[PDB]
């Protein structure tokens, strides 16, 4: 959970969840055998494979495809696209995400002076 | 007097967003004063041009 | 006549500066050739008592032997005199003169001591004068008619009753060029020119309303040179100016550079 | 994984002024597509090894890399 | 840590060091140490003794001395001041090379910061710049009344692609231009000002 | 500075003898759309208590000032006409009402176009019921003067309108202006001073 | 611009 | 202004330093066409509507002609600039393309219905800018202030 889970890398829902079945449900918050909200709160780890990745198609890249990020997430369009309206409404993000292909770009297509200033920021033999 | 991006369509019916790289000041600020210094010159025109 | 290194005056300045009042002393080293023309290369800042130092300061072990050590792995010939460093005041030596007059003959008359002011020069002029022993001897030098600048002392009855024993003649100063050549970007859109133009230019909204009020106003019924240009509620128009000045020497030349 | 890595990302050396290229690594990687693309920069961009955006729309990878790397006696 | 500040007293006091050593021959590297204030940024405000350099006259493997000598200036300085402790070194320039780094190390006894390099910075003089004032005559301050590395150096060099930037650049450029234009036009104005109360003072002086 | 100035004032003058009422809270709702803006106080005309009971007697200007943000715009123009005969009267008359009529009238034209990213001809002759060639004449008119973004797009005769912003507004604002000022200056800099 | 960009 | 009595590039900077020297100086002859005249050639490098009406009444020289040609360019159609020309036919100063530019500076809306109609790299149209295309005007008042410097060597 520290290597996988601090490190900025790729996830998935359930199958290191399966994949630790036999360690992390029983092995030696998700109380449950029958007992109450020991389900959602391991559904909440659900979201932390959602809201981890989503900070790494955020941190890293602009427009991706609906479809592509349809399958990263494996989900479909629509509750990928209700866990990213989760994800912009709480403002984590700056998500141009869209309805046709032209999806979540990060980017300023007002031309703020911050590219101006970011490139302004980056401007024996003898003994 | 709400949100000034909404332009939307009627074909294939979209709401285009984020109309405008919205106002900072600077021309506004300056051509505003630019048209103030007009009232001073006016009035030099009362001193120097009201007088000679 | 008397010729400082300027080493001198810098570490002069630096000892009494740094321990004003107190009136620091110390004593410098250097070499006779005439009457009164006085090489003055390295000053020696003996130490400092509590709050009153005197003759006590011309101890045996500490300008002696380090009269000898620096003699060796530095400046080697015969001490000068000594000096003072009045803070304050300027140049007049009452209780001055009973720890020094006396002390020089000691040595030889060939030596001199001086009265420096690290307070009242702020300025890259500093107060140096050296002096004499007209303690007695009442009794030649054409200088083109005496001197010219001290029938222009501070002239203070004092300070002039102190020059009747005193008479101080020059100070000449030496530097080379090496010492004189020595001692002879970007910031954009932060903030920065946004939040210097957004600012700047609303002052000339207004400060140009309040210079509309001032050219509306002081056209008609203005005498006696503005009422003395308004001590009072200072000041109008010269702000604008100012701040004209300010833009144009920053709006432009670094952005200039961004070129 | 690891000589993929290094060795498919070091093999960035295209001056050609920015550096864009997927075609290349389309070519250069024997390995189906997208995961060719995103994957291999994904952990070469978590740690530091290739620093930059990806569009895969445009299919698309802006590198501005450091690694100071090669000896590099004829450069 | 921070950088060195400077204080052209030891400026003068070394060149004036060697102005003395400026006999026939000894071009030497005349290490000498300074006393003062270390902290964060200072100088190591004044100068001391040297126990002249000369090794062969090249052959640079041999040392001067004395420790107790060091405390002898070092030592009965504080008797005149009591502010100091010993950082600096110097020599001649512009050459260094193992000696020196070798009085670094062998000759540490405190110094951990000392180059007379990220701690660049030539420094102010404050307090004391009316004994440089004065000494800056004749010609004045202006005229005063006027592999790895280098293959990281074009990492960031290539900019041309004027889409975006270029675009950036212009629009930047238009509006400080503008500004100016602004400017440039309320000077005038008072100047202007000035003008008509020259030639209605002089008019009135008919 | 008329509309505010009024709209901000009751008015009571020694028995509104030059308020002569009648004309007051007339004149603020036919000199407000001019320059008092469309969203901001335009509601402060519309649900500000003050004035909408003493034009409850003066229908006509009512019904004038309705029609505008209930977008029935085919009784607008007819109301507009009315204002362009009782412009007859106010002796601060005549580029006022031609002026006053061109800018009812572009501000109305703009009011209707910037909500949609495409304007077709039959919902912009639904306007009024104008057709085509007064749309067309005029709007060109318009666009010839620059103080719409839209364009007599007769390829599909459906108009565009996107909108670039009052950034370039300065820029063209400002070149005429700064002229006019160093032009006055250059009237006076001269040895005539 | 730079040989384009008398105020002193 | 007789050097301004061909080419339009300098004709306003002529009409500057023309438009100088006339507090009250005639009624025929030197005063009066020296304006008028250099406003319509104003308009024969083709500038409208906002510096023509109301700078008008200054003069008001008998005023008819020359102001009828230009807001019969202000409108630009050659069926009423016909009998600004041809009915008229005194006006003299004889020596038609300029109100046809006019109108076509509008277009149907670009092209005009696949490059067929009549009317009778910075992406955006033409609005403003912060590089090369703002750049030379904002240099121009600059220029001016520089130029009114000659104010300071004047006492």
């Amino acid at each position: 959970l520290l290597k996988l889970f601090t490190t900025m890398e790729l996830m998935r829902w359930s199958t290191l969840v399966e994949d630790y079945g036999m360690e992390l449900r029983k092995g030696s918050t998700d109380v449950f055998g029958s007992t109450e909200e020991g389900e959602k709160r391991w559904k909440d780890l659900k979201n932390r494979v959602v809201e981890h990745n989503i900070r790494i198609m955020a941190k890293y890249y602009t427009r991706i495809t609906m479809k592509r990020m349809a399958q990263l997430l494996d989900l479909s369009v629509d509750e990928s696209e209700a866990f990213l309206s989760n994800l912009v409404v709480n403002k984590t993000i700056f998500a141009k995400v869209d309805r046709l292909a032209g999806i979540i770009n990060f980017q300023r297509p007002k031309d703020p002076n911050n590219l101006l200033n970011d490139w302004s920021q980056k401007l024996h033999n003898l003994q | 007097d709400k949100k000034f991006h909404g332009i939307l369509d009627q074909g294939e019916g979209v709401l285009i967003i984020f109309d405008e790289p919205p106002v900072d000041k600077t021309y506004e600020a300056a051509l505003e004063t630019i048209q103030n210094m007009s009232k001073v010159v006016d009035s030099l025109y009362n001193k120097a041009k009201k007088l000679t | 006549q008397v010729y400082i290194s300027s080493l001198a005056l810098l570490k002069m300045l630096k000892h009494g500066r740094a321990g004003v009042p107190m009136e620091v002393m110390g004593l410098m080293l250097g070499e006779f050739v005439d009457d009164y023309t006085v090489r003055v290369i390295d000053v020696f800042a003996m130490p400092q008592s509590g709050t009153g130092v005197s003759v006590e300061a011309v101890d045996p072990v500490f300008q002696a032997k380090m009269l000898d050590m620096l003699k060796q792995t530095g400046r080697p010939e015969m001490v000068v005199g000594w000096y003072h460093s009045h803070p304050g005041f300027g140049c007049w030596l009452s209780g001055v003169d009973i720890n020094t007059q006396q002390s020089f003959e000691a040595l030889s008359e060939r030596a001199v001591a001086v009265v420096v002011d690290p307070i009242q020069s702020v300025k890259g002029k500093v107060v140096i004068d050296a002096f004499r022993l007209i303690n007695a001897n009442m009794m030649p030098r054409q200088t083109t008619s005496n001197l010219g600048h001290l029938n222009k002392p501070s002239i203070q009855a004092l300070i002039h009753g102190l020059n009747r024993h005193y008479y101080s003649i020059t100070i000449n100063y030496r530097k080379n060029e090496l010492e004189q050549k020595m001692l002879l970007l970007t910031l954009q859109d932060y903030s920065e020119h946004c939040k210097h133009n957004e600012s700047v230019v609303k002052e000339m909204l207004e400060l140009a309303k309040n210079y509309n009020k001032a050219v509306e106003e002081e056209d008609k019924m203005t005498p006696e040179q503005l009422a003395i240009k308004n001590v009072g509620k200072q000041d109008p128009k010269r702000h604008l100016e100012e701040h004209v000045d300010v833009l144009m020497t920053s709006n432009i030349v670094q952005c200039l550079a961004a070129m | 994984r690891k000589i993929q890595l290094l060795c498919m990302e070091m093999t960035f050396t295209r001056p050609a002024n920015h550096r864009q290229l997927t075609f290349e690594e389309i070519a250069k990687s024997a390995k189906i597509t997208v995961n060719e693309v995103e994957l291999l920069v994904m952990k070469a961009l978590s740690v530091g090894l290739v620093k930059g955006s990806i569009d895969e729309v445009d299919k698309r990878v802006h590198m501005t890399w450091v690694q100071p790397r090669v000896l590099d006696l004829q450069q | 840590v921070q950088k060195v500040v400077v204080h052209p007293l030891v400026l003068l006091s070394v060149v004036d060091h060697f102005n003395r050593i400026g006999k026939v021959g000894n071009q030497k590297r005349v290490v000498g140490v300074l006393l003062g204030s270390w902290q964060k940024k200072v100088l190591d405000v004044s100068n001391s003794f040297a126990v002249p350099f000369d090794e062969d006259d090249k052959d640079d493997s041999v040392w001067f001395l004395d420790h107790d000598y060091l405390e002898n200036m070092y030592g009965m300085f504080k008797k005149v001041n009591a502010r100091e402790r010993i950082v600096g070194w110097y020599h001649t320039g512009p050459k260094l090379h193992k000696n020196d780094i070798a009085i670094n190390e062998l000759m540490k006894r405190y110094c951990p910061n000392s180059v007379l390099h990220v701690t660049s910075e030539i420094g102010a003089e404050e307090a004391e710049e009316v004994g440089v004032e004065h000494l800056l005559r004749d010609i004045k301050d202006t005229t005063v009344g006027t592999i790895y590395q280098l293959q990281d150096v074009f990492n960031l060099l290539p900019d041309v692609s004027l889409q975006e930037f270029v675009k950036a650049f212009y629009l930047k450029t238009n509006d400080q231009m503008v500004v100016v234009y602004l400017a440039s036009l309320i000077r005038s104005v008072v100047a202007l000002h000035n003008l008509i109360n020259n030639k209605i003072a002089n008019r009135d002086a008919e | 500075q008329a509309a505010e100035l009024f709209l901000d004032t009751v008015s009571t003058f020694t028995s509104y003898e030059l308020m002569d009422y009648k004309t007051f809270v007339t004149y603020t709702v036919y000199v407000s759309m001019i320059a008092l803006e469309r969203p901001d106080l335009r509601e402060k005309v519309i649900k500000g208590a003050e004035i909408l009971e003493v034009l409850h007697s003066l229908p006509a200007v009512r019904q004038y000032l309705f029609s505008l943000y209930e977008c029935r715009y085919s009784v607008f123009f007819q109301s507009l006409a009315v204002v362009e005969q009782e412009m007859k009267k106010d002796w601060l008359f005549a580029p006022h009402y031609r002026y006053y009529v061109r800018e009812m009238r572009i501000h109305a034209y703009s009011q209707l176009l910037e909500s949609y990213r495409s304007l077709t001809l039959g919902y912009m002759a639904e306007a009024f019921g104008v057709g085509v060639e007064f749309i067309d004449q005029e709007l060109s008119r318009f666009i010839a003067a620059g103080r719409l973004h839209c364009k007599i797009d007769k390829v599909n005769e459906i108009v565009e309108t996107n909108r670039p912003d009052s950034k370039n507004w300065q820029y063209q604002e400002t070149i005429k202006k700064g002229d006019l000022l160093l032009n006055r200056v250059q009237k006076l800099s001269r040895v005539i001073n | 611009q730079v040989i384009e960009y008398m105020i002193v | 202004y007789y050097t301004g009595r061909l080419e339009y590039s300098e004709a306003r900077r002529t009409m500057t330093n023309a438009l100088r020297k006339a507090p009250q100086h005639t009624a025929v002859g030197f005063k009066q066409t020296v304006h008028k005249l250099l406003i319509v050639v104003e308009l024969l490098l083709g500038e409208i509507p906002d510096r023509l009406q109301f700078r008008q009444p200054s003069l008001k020289r008998s005023l008819m002609p020359y102001f009828l040609l230009t807001q019969a360019v202000r409108t630009g159609n050659l069926a009423k600039f016909n009998q600004v020309l041809d009915q008229f036919g005194e006006k003299f100063q004889a020596d038609i393309i300029r109100l046809r530019h006019n109108v076509i500076k509008t277009g149907v809306r670009m092209i005009s219905l696949s490059y067929s109609r009549i009317s009778l790299s910075k992406e955006m149209i033409d609005i403003y800018s912060t590089r090369e295309p703002q750049l030379a005007f904002h240099q121009r008042i600059s220029f001016c202030l520089d130029i009114h410097n000659m104010s300071v060597k004047a006492m």
